[PDB]
């Protein structure tokens, strides 16, 4: 029907992977080849769908999660790989069709603002007298250490605590252009599929 | 209010909250020095270690307000036993100053050692020159000068220092409710628990005596073979049924027999397996070696490395002007920070020291959710045994052929298996009577069963009854020949090299029968089997929170150490040596 706006995805600074931003769409008209031509797509790993069928079907809803993420560490977002990524930062949900795009945001796209460092969390737990009680993530949900991690990390392995909860960050600087990551999940409605391609 | 155990829980939570944040600073300040040696980086290391020591001493002073007989939980009791632990702070200030002066005077005397010839004295080698003279010399009169000169220019001075070090350490050990310093050293293997899982300090001596009397026949056959080859090497000097002279066994102390491999070789017409040329023709570098090691560890079910392992580790020697230390270590800095410092060169010997050094990181990644005090191996020998049980699986031709290094048409005849088992035995079984004899002599010295007039009458009697090694020159009661070893002058325990060779073939014989092996044990390969990784990780995850007999039951299904899996490894060699030697086995004590 109406045009969906990608200027939420095309302004400001893309946040780190633990504090990812969601872009739930409902009842509009998309053209994903307009979106994916602004970037340099280096990976299009999909699950239970093809990249051809992602831009042709009508859905009831459309969701996009985007964050700043270097393409070096592209072998940690892969489904099944218990690592300081899928345990503490972002675990992809697989009871739905999804695709994972990794971009290489160019110099001409000046509307994106480059951050200072990339960042992720190396542990998020709760202390005891017997050890550490790790708090693993949930599929598609935020980490429980998000209210602690939103104070800012300044050095590698700089912890933050309030009561029993503890987190630990890790930062490293940005070289070259910016690289992002787009997790594009769809959902099939039973009766009304009003998110159709733009014709 | 609360009872004593809840006060203990609150104190341990307050310790664990502040220890993690302060230990990583002291570890990162040392990592920034060991990979970049300047004078600006050797000051921050000392400041961070002083902050850590001033935290630890105050918490240990606080921790003595809890009587140990009121705790009912095992883990809180285990964490308060480590914390109370008075240590060397039981002497007076004068005794403490004198002990700290003796312990560095002995290391200073050992480290600066200089020996010149009784010939033309223009050559005066250091320690690293005399270690290289005795390693590759086939002369009876060179090694005799080097042996006698090192034991008369270093061990002659350490005797009036060792005679006071023994007494001061015994006075330090009779302040913490022990008997001698030997009891303080054998309290490393003491646990407590339910029926069957306990272990005392007075049982370790009986256990190592039982294991050595079980292991002695294979050593007698190996000693007879090495003596029959050395009789061909040096004529008219070695008796056909006597002991071996002390200055002919490979190196200065006779610890490893590895350098006798060019003398005591089997049927020599068999060039060995050297995949260095095939690795250089395929253009392998350090990153490819560590990626292949991570593929091997992921093949059995253990997790992958952190992303802060490929960005902070020093996997190659630098070229931007830094000065480094090139001894390979594996680091465990703190809050999920695992780094490896290693000067990797493209060879076959640095392909095994990557699978060894990543065997410590995979252990430190497994007990990482324990407390601060309980993040160690279950013993002092558990940590270097699990790293050596997985370097046995990658040097086999079952593994080097499936990786593409060896060609597919390789000939594994029995004359290549004997030539490999002998080179394994000359480093593994040739060093167990030496280790057991040295630790038994030190225990008898610290106990008081050897008075100071018999420190050399009992050293060379034990070295003839146990090791089977005679002296070339009569050493009277003014030398100190044990004190001319590195671990004796620098105050280290030596039984951790005996209780590590046993729990390595005990691990391998249990991991190979759960990976469904069919054949001899020396051709096994635990790759591509996720059933062996589960039995490994059920031991690795415990840390130090359980008694080590329970953690040994988790793999080997037996709560005692035994030398029956060691004699199952070397069984083709033990069948071949009995055919080669005949009935010349044994020695006469002369
Ligand atoms: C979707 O967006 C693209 C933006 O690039 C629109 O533009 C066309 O894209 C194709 C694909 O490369 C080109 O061959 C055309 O020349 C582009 N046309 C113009 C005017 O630039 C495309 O039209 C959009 N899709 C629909 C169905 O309108
Ligand atoms: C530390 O991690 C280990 C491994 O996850 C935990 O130990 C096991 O936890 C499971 C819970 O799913 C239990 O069913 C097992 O019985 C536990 N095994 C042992 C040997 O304890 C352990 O709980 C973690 N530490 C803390 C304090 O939770
Ligand atoms: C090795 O250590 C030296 C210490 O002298 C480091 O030199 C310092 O580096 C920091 C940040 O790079 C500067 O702020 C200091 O001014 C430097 N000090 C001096 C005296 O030059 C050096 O950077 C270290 N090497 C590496 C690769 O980090
Ligand atoms: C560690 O040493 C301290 C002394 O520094 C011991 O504390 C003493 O304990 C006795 C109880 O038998 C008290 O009568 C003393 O007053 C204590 N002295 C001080 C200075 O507090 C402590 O018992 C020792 N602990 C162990 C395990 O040896
Ligand atoms: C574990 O503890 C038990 C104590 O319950 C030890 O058993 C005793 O061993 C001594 C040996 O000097 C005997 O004199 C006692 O009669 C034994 N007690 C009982 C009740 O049988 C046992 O030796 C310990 N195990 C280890 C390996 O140290
Ligand atoms: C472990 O198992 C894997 C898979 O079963 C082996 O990998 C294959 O090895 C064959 C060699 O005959 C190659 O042709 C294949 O291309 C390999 N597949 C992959 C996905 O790499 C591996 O060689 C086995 N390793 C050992 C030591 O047995
Ligand atoms: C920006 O785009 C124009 C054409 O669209 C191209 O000519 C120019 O080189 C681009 N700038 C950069 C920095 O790549
Ligand atoms: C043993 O022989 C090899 C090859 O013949 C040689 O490189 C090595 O130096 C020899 N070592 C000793 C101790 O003789
Ligand atoms: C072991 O090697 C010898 C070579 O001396 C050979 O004669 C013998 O047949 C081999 N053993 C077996 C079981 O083939």
């Amino acid at each position: 029907t109406q045009e969906c706006d990608f200027t939420p995805m095309l302004t400001g600074t893309p946040p780190p992977i633990y504090n990812f931003k969601r872009l739930v769409f409902t009842n509009c008209n998309y053209n994903l080849t307009k979106l994916l031509s602004l970037f340099q797509v280096s990976e299009f790993s999909c699950h239970q769908v093809s990249p051809s069928s992602l831009a042709t079907g009508c859905y009831s809803s459309l969701t996009v999660d985007y964050f700043a993420y270097s393409t070096d560490m592209s072998s940690y977002l892969q489904p099944g790989s218990a690592g300081a990524i899928v345990q503490f930062n972002y675990k992809q949900d697989f009871s739905n069709p999804t695709c994972r795009v990794l971009a290489t945001v160019p110099q001409n796209l000046t509307t994106i603002t480059k951050p200072s460092n990339y960042a992720y969390l190396t542990e998020c737990y709760k202390t005891s007298a017997y050890g550490k009680n790790y708090l693993y993530n949930a599929p598609g949900a935020y980490t429980p250490c998000l209210s602690l991690a939103s104070r800012g990390f300044s050095t590698k392995y700089q912890s933050h605590s309030d009561g029993e909860l503890t987190t630990t960050g890790y930062i490293y600087p940005v070289t070259g252009n910016l690289q992002m990551a787009f997790i594009i999940s769809v959902q099939y409605g039973t009766d009304t599929n009003s998110v159709c391609p733009m014709q | 209010q609360y009872t004593t155990e809840e006060e203990a829980r609150r104190f341990l939570v307050k310790f664990n909250h502040e220890a993690e944040n302060l230990s990583h600073e002291s570890a990162l300040a040392s990592w920034d020095y060991n990979t970049n040696i300047t004078d600006e980086n050797a000051k921050k290391m000392n400041e961070a270690d002083n902050k850590w020591s001033d935290f630890y001493k105050e918490q240990s002073k606080i921790a003595q307000g809890f009587p140990l007989q009121e705790i009912k939980d095992p883990i809180i009791k285990l964490q308060l036993q480590i914390l109370q632990q008075n240590g060397s702070s039981v002497l007076t200030a004068e005794k403490r100053k004198r002990l700290s002066t003796i312990l560095t005077t002995m290391s200073t005397i050992y480290s600066t050692g200089k020996v010149c010839n009784p010939n033309n004295p223009q050559q005066c080698f250091t320690l690293s020159g005399l270690e290289d003279i005795m390693e590759k010399s086939k002369d009876y009169h060179e090694r005799l000068w080097v042996w006698e000169g090192w034991r008369s220019e270093v061990g002659k001075q350490l005797r009036p220092l060792y005679e006071e070090y023994v007494e001061l350490k015994n006075e330090m050990a009779r302040g913490n409710n022990y008997k001698d310093y030997g009891d303080y050293w054998r309290g490393d293997y003491e646990t407590e628990g339910e029926k069957g899982y306990n272990y005392s300090r007075n049982y370790l001596m009986e256990d190592v005596d039982r294991i050595f009397l079980e292991i002695k026949p294979l050593y007698e056959q190996l000693h007879a073979y090495v003596r029959a080859k050395l009789m061909k090497a040096y004529p008219s000097h070695i008796s056909p049924t006597g002991c071996l002279p002390a200055h002919l066994l490979g190196d200065m102390w006779g610890r490893f027999w590895t350098n006798l491999y060019n003398l005591t070789v089997p049927l020599e017409k068999e060039p060995n397996i050297d995949v260095t040329d095939t690795m250089k023709k395929q253009s392998w570098d350090a990153e490819k070696i560590f990626k292949e090691a991570e593929k091997f560890y992921s093949s059995v079910g253990l997790p992958n490395m952190t992303p802060g392992f490929w960005r902070d580790s020093m996997l190659t020697e630098p070229s931007d002007g830094r000065q480094v230390v090139c001894h390979p270590t594996a680091w465990d800095l703190g809050k999920n920070d695992f780094r490896i410092k290693m000067c990797t060169k493209v060879t076959m010997d640095d392909f095994l020291t990557a699978h060894h050094e990543m065997g410590h990181i995979q252990y430190d990644m497994a007990y990482a959710n324990q407390s601060y005090l309980l993040r160690n191996g279950a013993n002092e020998g558990f940590h270097e045994a699990v790293g050596e049980v997985m370097s046995l699986s990658v040097a086999t031709p079952k593994h080097l052929k499936g990786m593409g290094l060896l060609p597919s048409d390789f000939s594994e005849n029995n004359e290549t298996e004997i030539n490999f088992l002998l080179k394994q035995a000359l480093t593994i079984v040739g060093t167990l009577p030496f280790t057991y004899m040295l630790e038994k002599w030190r225990w008898m010295v610290f106990e008081g069963k050897i008075p100071k007039e018999q420190w050399m009458e009992k050293w060379w009697e034990m070295k003839r009854e146990i090791v089977g090694v005679v002296e070339p020159l009569p050493h009277d009661e003014t030398y100190c020949d044990p004190a001319s070893l590195f671990h004796v002058a620098n105050d280290y325990s030596f039984i951790r090299y005996f209780t590590r060779t046993i729990l390595e073939f005990q691990f391998q014989e249990a991991l190979c029968r759960t990976a469904k092996h069919q054949g001899p044990l020396h051709k096994c390969d635990i790759s591509n089997s996720t059933e062996a990784g589960k039995k490994l990780n059920d031991m690795l995850k415990l840390g130090k929170s359980t008694p080590w007999t329970y953690a040994l039951e988790k793999i080997a299904e037996t709560k005692e150490m035994d030398a029956k899996p060691l004699l199952n490894y070397f069984n083709p060699l033990f069948r071949w040596l009995k055919e080669q030697n005949g009935n010349s086995v044994g020695w006469s004590v002369d």
